[PDB]
């Protein structure tokens, strides 16, 4: 995801390595630039 | 391409309005987790150095980078230079425990002991601002001791970030800024 | 061995030729790039010939007797207006030198179109054959024809600061007339852009 | 015997950016659940696309107020992320950690005056090679758009990326007299009584906008 | 074999003509890649050195044939000698730069230190000979500092080659070079 | 425990040629799109073969002219990518950065004179071992080819490899006072009325020409 | 392609180890210098 | 973090006779062709064998 350039497994456990995230129970700023408006508001001539 | 302003809404006009003909971007160096990924300089306190993202300074890039966000989580990865024993404590543990060479301690090896280090923050996700000038105490991933410090590093990895803020740049005072560039 | 060429409106002909030479390449690579957007446009009126003198090349030239012409040259037509209306262009050269004694002079000529040229050294002129060329020999042809692409670190240049190709006329061997040959022969060359594209305009004088 | 193995020169030195993980000391801690919290962003261009920001004018405000005179030319400046215009953005922010960007630079206009007012502008592009248009008869021959004011107070007008090399640099060396991106130039065609009223200029990235190679450049 | 020489098609007459028979070739020495990927030596300066492939002697193996050809692409190793911290910085980056650790930097490590480096230029390929004897700035691979650089070495990776150019041979005063080979 | 190895003596020193990679610092460049320039070329032999370049003679000029008297030899040298006439050629460029070579070098010969002069020309190939020929009849005798000017006023020939060894060395020692590839040369038959007009000739590398061992000679 | 006597992978990612090329949309030489004419141009005899 | 490992006391000196190969310094060289010439010994015994000698 990161810098990592390593294209064979880590040595070490996932659970070592890193800090083992949970659940509960770009996203959203990514999702705003997708809606953006590319078109002519008026009509078109030529 | 006219809308109405006070909307807010984003509007991204494009080339072909005038008859050109949009190109293919690649963005991975803007990435977060990538462009935030790598060693940043701290000066370091001779004995005591607690770790904090905040110590960066903001001009650098990974300083500047990182407080347009106002809450961010990361690991992190020191690389340190350092006479006799580097002891590491975990978050909102006593200063009383950096003298013990049971919590982590990394016996001195040269050149430097670079470290990999969890999220040991209670908080869900720390931040760059806080309104309540200082920062709560709770926000560090520990500490470190040794004999004397020479040097510290900071990288972050896994990098996450929200609710951006302002990134400022060098303001010129003629009408571009101009700097010498790297030329044979 | 006839050949004719035609360009735009404009054609040459030549009843003693010895075929083309295509340099490095025989048809243009991409033309539209991420750089510009696709705001690039081809102009086809631009493609046309155009004529300029070279020297006059007489028995005293001794070997090594060499006249660079820089690509693109100050052009009065459509194709001048063009570098001083865009501020990025491309095109590829086909290029035609001409140079008429009689059958009976003597003496060889090498025109080659040579890729940044900055000071070439008297010996590099031994290898000056690595690069597109033919070899006028008054004893067969009068004409060197030779069509190279467009060449450059950029997708687009921009020939106010950049010349890409130089044209590049050599004597290998010195002319001699034997009394039954045309004294001296001068040396023309016809020449025309191809695969022309433009983009920015610029804003105009006034 | 055991595995023979060679230790080779000139490798294993520490490097700041290097893609390898540390060894770990201290295991098996659980993270407080923070999934779906609000307002997450995972990349900084896209807070940059969703989010504009104000560029920054004479006298330090963030617009140009229409002015009746000879002189049409509204504001002027160099195209490039270390312009002192820019220099407040959020997208001139990211631009000094990266040496080099491509894509389209996206301009957003506001019309802040009354509803009795009426204007109608005109932005254009320069490109390098020749002096700025002064005039806006004399730019009306570069690529351009023109709008003027209405029911709608927001215009949004995309900037190409338009260079010789397939990406460009984001400082501006000293020894550039002249800009090499070109200039774009905002006029002012013509004003219904709209002396000393209000135009908010914003500023975002594009579609297509792509930034590279880190740097830390101080700043 | 006789043909028109004007024609500047290449012909290659054979043996077979009077009777020979044409052998096997092996080329791989003079593969553009593998002859071109090695280390040649540059002579540096005490802090700052642009990277940059024209600095190598014209002389050189790897020099020389470097410049036989106008436009050129290749990965880039290099291998240094240098007291400090080496610091590397990518292509048009402010000079102010190198002075950072968040920049990638390799701490010393003896004997030596070596680096692999992408292509950082933004021109598509680079070129050997500009028509604009200065070459653009643009054209380099970075630079690097450190306390002092003892030595500074270039190794080409990937190497390709477009347009050759005049490759140039001592020249004799008698019929022949007589050199000194290596004899028991 | 953990893995148990051995750091042996006499490997990992640093090697300027090694067949290794760097460690990667700094990641995730992507570069402006280049495919399909025009002339690439991958390997540096093949731009040799197709590109012939000029030899150097007497007078520094890469020709020679038709002579009137008793001497008919027109030019005479060793066969060796060393020789001063071989020196500016591309071909004999390459050799100095590669110790040993085999296979066939390709001559042009390419007639300048005016289309009322005919001559008739004698390329021969002198092997080692015996002092080269000084007349065309004593000549006949070697492997040798006979052109004259006409219509095509070009013509190749190939000179054989042809040695002990399966390879030869591309520098020439110092301690070898007589050529060990032998010698070719060039001679004129006659011509008619060909008196001051230049052949020009060009050398270029044959199919089976290989070229191996690189080496940095300085120069 | 190069100097490389490895034969196993490379333990760094390909994107690490070296830049990754893109596409858009000996080759020139190999293929003028394979259209070299060996023949004899005039009739044989003997 | 990155894989650990233990450097052994004891390993890694030079042998004179050990059973390792050099790392290759350059390469893509190819021998001339010495297929079938006569008279190849494989053994020092065999020579040994076939060639009586002298007291």
């Amino acid at each position: 995801s990161g810098n990592t350039g390593s294209i064979i497994n880590n040595y070490y456990m996932q659970q070592y390595q890193n800090s083992m995230d949970t659940q509960l129970g770009n996203d959203w700023f990514s999702k705003l630039a997708s809606s953006a408006f590319s078109g002519l508001f008026g009509a078109l001539l030529a | 391409t006219t809308s109405t302003g006070e909307s807010a809404d984003p509007v991204t006009a494009t080339v072909e309005n005038y008859g050109g003909e949009t190109q293919v971007q690649r963005r991975h160096h803007t990435d977060v987790s990538f462009i935030l990924d790598r060693f940043v300089k701290v000066t370091p306190k001779d004995s005591i150095n607690v770790l904090d993202l905040m110590q960066t300074p903001s001009h650098t890039l990974v300083g500047a980078l990182l407080r347009t966000a106002t809450y961010y989580f990361a690991d992190l990865e020191v690389a340190v230079k350092h006479k006799g024993d580097l002891t590491w404590v975990p978050n909102g543990a006593p200063v009383a425990a950096l003298d013990n060479t049971t919590n982590p301690t990394a016996y001195h090896k040269a050149p430097l002991t670079r470290l990999a280090l969890p999220y040991t923050a209670p908080h869900r996700v720390l931040a760059t601002v806080y309104n309540g000038r200082p920062l709560p105490t709770s926000f560090n991933y520990g500490a470190i001791k040794a004999t004397r410090v020479t040097e510290l590093l900071y990288r972050m990895k896994r990098a996450e970030t929200y609710c951006p803020r302002p990134l400022l740049a060098v303001h010129p005072s003629a009408a571009r800024h101009k700097q010498k560039i790297v030329a044979p | 061995r006839i050949l004719t060429t035609r360009n735009g409106h404009t054609t040459s002909t030549t009843q003693s030729s010895v075929g083309i030479t295509h340099g490095y390449a025989t048809a243009e690579d991409f033309v539209n790039g991420p750089n510009t957007s696709g705001l690039e446009t081809r102009v086809v009126q631009a493609e046309r010939f155009f004529k300029t003198h070279l020297f006059d090349w007489v028995t005293s030239d001794p070997f090594g007797r060499y006249y660079l012409l820089e690509l693109p040259t100050d052009h009065k037509g459509v194709y001048g207006s063009l570098t001083d209306s865009y501020a990025y262009m491309r095109n590829g050269w086909d290029v035609e030198v001409t140079a008429v004694g009689n059958q009976f002079n003597g003496g060889c000529l090498l025109v080659a179109m040579v890729p940044e040229l900055c000071s070439i050294e008297q010996r590099e002129l031994f290898q000056l054959t690595l690069f597109p060329h033919q070899f006028i020999n008054p004893r067969t042809n009068m004409t060197a024809h030779i069509k190279v692409p467009f060449v450059g670190v950029n997708r687009y240049d921009q020939y106010k600061v950049h010349k890409p190709w130089t044209l590049v006329v050599m004597v290998v061997a010195p002319l001699t007339v034997n009394t039954e040959g045309a004294p001296q022969i001068k040396v023309y060359a016809n020449i025309a852009p191809t695969n022309v594209h433009v983009a920015g305009e610029f804003p105009s004088k006034e | 015997g055991i595995f023979p193995v060679a230790c080779s020169d000139g490798y294993g030195g520490l490097v700041t950016t290097d893609p390898k993980t540390a060894d770990p000391v201290y295991g098996k801690v659980f993270n407080p659940p923070r999934n779906m919290l609000p307002g997450r962003f995972t990349n900084l261009l896209d807070v940059a696309e969703a989010c504009p920001t104000f560029l920054h004018f004479d006298g330090d405000v963030p617009y140009v107020t229409t002015k009746t005179d000879s002189d049409r030319v509204l504001a002027q400046f160099d195209l490039s992320l270390a312009a002192k215009h820019m220099s407040n953005t959020f997208l001139a922010g990211l631009a000094q950690y990266y040496t080099q960007y491509s894509g389209t630079v996206n301009l957003h206009f506001m019309f802040t005056g009354p509803t009795d007012a009426k204007a109608r502008y005109m932005i254009a592009y320069a490109p390098p090679g020749m002096e700025p248009p002064k005039t806006p008869e004399a730019a009306a021959h570069c690529i351009h758009a023109e709008w003027d004011t209405g029911l709608n107070s927001k215009f949004t007008f995309s900037i190409p990326y338009l260079s010789a090399a397939d990406y460009a640099y984001t400082a501006s060396d000293a020894a550039e007299t002249t800009n090499v991106q070109g200039w774009v130039c905002l006029f002012q065609i013509t004003h219904g009584k709209a002396e000393g009223d209000a135009l908010v200029v914003l500023a975002s990235a594009g579609k297509d906008f792509e930034l590279r190679l880190p740097v830390d450049a101080r700043q």
